[PDB]
């Protein structure tokens, strides 16, 4: 017997899709919105890592994100293309997050960006702890939940005659963790 | 025997503090090295034992709760110092004793839980200040629950003390200053919050108190504040 | 320049993986972290934390403090266990919610030893002695006290120690207990006699039970199922 | 250009039943993802008997495991259907065995 | 040759990296560096320099020398503030068009001690009493005088030093100042007695403030915003 | 106290010191200085009130 | 705190 295998890390340490941003190449014909799509960091949707780390109150966590991007054109139409590219946008914390598809922000010198060319090895960065504060909370008992900037994707190619629909996958898997101060686990019934 | 404590203008008389328990076994202490670092020390009178207004367990009595440092936002001077001052970090030592009779049965989960989040929202109803919250079993957070929804008996995770009354009759938690930052706002977040809860439901015999008091005795501990002092040059 | 071959298994994600990643902050300096006290270095440090097992799980009593007292009473002195418990921390469902069970419950094997508690919180002035049995697995839990005497049991008297606690031992031969169902032995509890008292004090004292695993636990091949 | 998603389910882990059952999100599973026309993909799983060694035959009462292995495609509306072969290529390594026994004839299989 | 494999992450263009780049004219010299003086070497190293807060933005004032000097008068002798001036560096409309401000709006996080200086800028006969005022954040700038004489408080006479200097001290609970939306403390100037003044000589003073960064100042997480 | 030997409550004894008013809250008066005395432990409270007065005499 | 990061 050893305990190695629930360490801290070999717990938390796991890749695990947290969401799945979609956007739409700028078909210049009707592309409404779909245009650009942008996500704000947030373990709170997949029950399954937010309910490992709400088994703590405190927490330091280099966070590493992969990114899996799928595309297929939408009309079974001779669909052409060129080998697409995507921009993958990290906002870190209080920095302004993009709007239009041509919004000044992809330009912004501050926000570290990828450009992943579509059909490659899957892309990837990896932001250190961003907490303002020592820790990032998972409780608070005080007023005026912390952030992890914003991930935001646009297609670059332009006048693409053809829609050319994408999801990106993103596969954040916590790195160099610690935690303070355990509490009892939720039931997996609420969230 | 019966030690009795002081602290200035406050004593308090305890049995034996022989089952006092630490909170993750950390004493609480100051700012460490790790004035430049603008640590005000008034550790003089706002370290007194403070006591809170008693509570009354009764049979049906589902269980009572205070944040810390809320409870003190008036226990004189510390409730004071949490004014004058923006910033502040203070441990404490939580000691309840409940006397009652050698006639009546019962035990008390009191549970210290950091950054106590009571779920089911507007300050006032999350701060009850000096007599504390009480909890309901169906405003008043769920009781096995302690607002979250979670199972009481995992409650003993958190730093915790069973009075068991046919045996000891006392209590004391020590928490010591936690936090995601190193000092903080005392007033607009409550680093700890004490809740108190009838495990073994209380029973006594025939013609006897039929509600034994509990009181809890908050004693602020190597408590700091910010600091308003600017500097010159010539 | 120097000469390479790509083998197979290049250009895939691999989940499971880890290799130095490109940070996107590298100018960035971290906020340095304090010594917050209470750091958990090991998923283990909370399964030996005794945490309460809930005898009762009527769907009454259950979802209430009321699931987890035992009613030590004083009517007609039966002969069948106080309360029976059946040791597969995870095939159990009153084990399996228990802080044990919850990290349990992250994993296919563990292997080591259940420590239990049995808290008696009645008048101070009560006293009784009773019977606490192991039950080892593969056999049948004992239904008469006078059977359980002969397994292996503490007789614990109220009147002098408020609390039995005891560490049931580890075994299996698959080095390794499985979670899913199928054993894992038992812990009874007999009257071994009444529990007598003096004046009015009521004839309805109550028990609490704790759970919690020993140095020697463990567990392996981490498994999450949590889903919606 | 598609990619498949490779998972191993290692063993007594729920297996996946729908095409986008939780069980391909769920952490435990490694997992690859093989974009189409590349370096064949490969991972390595390492003894994992519950045992001390995975037995080939028994005497008692109530074979092993070694896991699951589950493939999708990952591109969705695709509207050409594009079906694809997966070949597994097991190959074990550091191997070590226990009483040899005779062989069984070609015949029974 | 050498089998290597490409793990995830290859061939993507990573703005915030850096990694050797073949270069383009790996023949051409470049032309040596002189010792041109005044080389920076850290952006701190300009928000040290104490620059002039412009106190009034009215409309009218503003974009022009007006929007700097304080016209300290002879008028009825009234209770409140001089100038009050709230130090949040980036929060407040004053402080932001100042250098040391101009730095911070490339920072989101900055934590250090501010200094200002009043340099009075009247007749070398003049003189009086100002009573300047570090309220510090969390309460409310003082509005009578006696409230800010009880606070920290410097008194600077005016004819015995033409300047009153003064290092606010660096707070924040957050040890990191957020620039945006709120609190930072105050500062404020209060008559103590009037200017009394000789001769014809005019019973309009001015004074000027300037503020910068000490030595502890930093920033951190930079952030351009800057467009069109 | 000789009230019975099972008999057990704590009162808190509050000491006002001259110039002020006595207390009449409990509150109050633990603001104050006080002994927290439990009956249950020790059957007495003593306490020594101390000198004090600016004419270093006080007067009857 | 250190300068680092604007250097």
């Amino acid at each position: 017997r050893s305990r190695s295998e629930s360490s801290i890390e070999s717990f938390f340490a796991r890749g695990a899709c947290v969401t799945i941003m979609t956007v739409d190449n700028p078909a210049s014909t009707t592309n409404k919105d779909k245009l650009f799509a942008v996500w704000k960091i947030t373990y709170k949707d997949t029950v399954q890592l937010r309910r490992k780390l709400e088994f703590f109150t405190y927490s330091r966590f280099d966070m590493e994100l992969t990114f899996v991007v799928t595309a297929n054109f939408t009309e079974t139409n001779n669909g052409h293309a060129l080998n697409q590219v995507y921009q993958i946008m990290y906002v870190p914390p209080g920095a302004p997050v993009p709007e239009k598809w041509d919004d000044y922000t992809w330009q912004t010198s501050s926000n570290p960006s990828i450009f992943y060319t579509y059909g490659t090895a899957p892309a990837r960065i990896s932001v250190p702890y961003v907490g303002i504060s020592n820790a990032y909370s998972h409780f608070y008992d005080g007023f005026s939940l912390n952030d992890f900037g914003i991930l935001a994707v646009r297609v670059v190619n332009d006048h693409n005659p053809t829609k050319v629909t994408s999801k990106i996958r993103v596969y954040l898997k916590p790195k160099h963790i610690r935690v303070w101060c355990p509490r009892p686990p939720r039931a997996v019934a609420y969230y | 025997r019966v030690l009795q404590l002081t602290l200035g203008n406050s004593t308090i008389t305890t049995q034996e503090a022989a089952n006092s328990v630490v909170a993750y076994g950390r004493w609480p202490e100051y700012l460490r090295d790790s004035p430049v670092d603008q640590p005000t020390e008034p550790d003089v009178a706002a370290c007194r034992f403070y006591t809170l207004d008693t509570v009354s367990w009764t049979k049906e009595s589902r269980g009572w709760w205070w944040k810390l440092p809320d409870a003190l936002r008036d226990m004189g001077l510390f409730g004071q110092n949490m004014y004058y001052h923006y910033l502040g970090r203070s441990g404490y030592t939580v000691h309840v004793q409940c006397n009652a009779s050698k006639f009546h049965q019962g035990a008390l989960g009191v549970f210290a839980v950091p950054e106590m989040c009571l779920a089911g929202t507007s300050y006032q109803n999350a701060n009850p200040g000096e007599k504390g919250g009480t909890f309901t079993g169906t405003f008043c957070p769920v009781d096995y629950l302690l607002g979250n929804g979670t199972l009481l008996g995992n409650a003993f995770v958190f730093p915790h003390q069973i009075i068991n009354l046919r045996t000891n009759n006392c209590a004391t938690l020590v928490l010591p200053y936690v936090n995601s930052l190193s000092i903080d706002s005392m007033v607009k977040h409550n680093n700890w919050g004490i809740a108190i809860l009838p495990l073994a439901p209380l029973n006594f015999a025939s013609e006897s108190s039929p509600e034994i008091p509990i009181t809890l005795t908050i004693a602020p501990m190597c408590c700091e504040f910010n600091g308003l002092r600017n500097i010159t040059l010539p | 320049g120097l000469p390479v071959m790509n083998t197979p298994g290049s250009n895939q994600y691999l989940t499971a993986d880890n290799f130095q990643s490109p940070c996107a902050l590298p100018e960035f300096d971290v906020t340095p972290p304090i010594d917050i006290p209470g750091e958990v270095k090991n998923m283990m440090e909370l399964a030996e934390i005794d945490t309460m097992i809930p005898f009762d799980l009527s769907a009454t009593k259950k979802n209430t403090m009321e699931m987890y007292r035992v009613r030590l009473s004083d009517k007609p002195h039966t002969d069948d266990p106080i309360l029976c418990l059946s040791l597969s921390p995870a095939s159990d469902p009153r084990l399996s919610h228990t802080m044990l069970g919850e990290i349990l419950n992250y994993y296919t094997h563990w292997a080591g030893s259940l420590k239990f508690t049995f808290l008696f919180c009645g008048s101070m002035m009560a006293t009784g002695k009773l019977l606490v049995s192991y039950a080892p697995p593969g056999a049948d839990p004992p239904k008469k006290r006078k059977e359980a005497m002969l397994g292996t049991h503490v007789i614990w008297d109220i009147g002098l120690q408020s609390s039995c606690t005891m560490v049931v031992p580890w075994i299996s031969n698959t080095t390794y207990r499985q979670t899913i169902d199928t054993e894992g032995g038992y812990i009874s509890v007999f009257y071994q006699t009444r529990i007598v008292v003096p004046l009015s004090t009521p004839r309805e004292m109550d028990i609490l039970g704790f759970v919690s695993a020993c140095n020697d636990f463990s567990v392996r091949l981490l498994r999450d199922t949590t889903h919606i």
